[PDB]
């Protein structure tokens, strides 16, 4: 438990090191602007907006 | 488990404009997402936004793309929204 | 005034059968490559190899792929060769 | 060949760089050995087994 939660704190933490080692970049698609807004939702923290991505169907088929 | 994804209400609706195929790549992303929030190799990810707290992302998953966020504090990814192909 | 690009013959079996409009970006690609040799933004470019020298680069131009070489001493670049969407 | 072609040098250099900031990065298909290949195919210097990508005309409509 104690461990574990350490271990995979551990993991985390070197991702997120990756990622720094990362540029940042954009598609012509996407603008600083939209940028903005999407760091906003991003913080947004009011739950009618979001939905945990487990609670998504499974294929019909 | 590691990272809890969480998904926006309007990319939920847009989602099911997709083709049954594409939905179930799209939980293939969700599913890898939760192990690795950066899987820059088999989605062709970039870093939009890097700031030490939360990064904004770009994913690939072939006729759209996905944007998201990742807060490594709590462990949070945020599907913030969908995009087309790419109009070029 | 910048780069000089070179296509291999092997390519320009690939490109024929390109239609119209996909060759078209491709002659852009070209262009933008005399100027910027890794436009990242514009075509999704990723560093394959990096012997500092002479690198190796992935590009998109919309439905398939584009491979090629800088080579920051010559100050050449290569279209070496051409790609599907890529999955298998 | 002048001041020109040197500031032309500069830039060069500048974006050399941009580029040795880049992680190397591959997709799923690339492998080491077509790595290995592509890699002896930029070293082929033969006149013949190129053209000059400005040789390609701007198609007709």
């Amino acid at each position: 438990g104690d461990v574990l939660k350490e271990l995979e704190r551990l993991k985390v933490e070197i991702q997120r090191l990756e990622a720094m080692l990362m540029p940042e970049e954009r598609d012509e698609d996407i603008t600083e602007e939209e940028i903005a807004e999407l760091l906003e939702l991003a913080r947004d923290e009011d739950p009618e907006n979001w939905i945990d991505a487990e609670e998504l169907p499974e294929p019909e088929d | 488990m590691t990272y809890r994804v969480k998904i926006h209400k309007q990319v939920v609706k847009a989602l099911q404009s997709l083709p049954k195929a594409h939905y179930r790549r799209f939980l293939e992303f969700r599913d890898i997402l939760e192990y690795e929030p950066v899987p820059r190799e088999k989605f062709d990810v970039i870093k939009l936004e890097g700031t030490g707290d939360l990064d904004l992302y770009r994913a690939r998953l072939g006729d759209y793309r996905v944007i998201y966020s990742v807060n490594w504090k709590d462990k949070v990814i945020k599907i913030l929204k969908l995009k087309p192909r790419g109009r070029a």
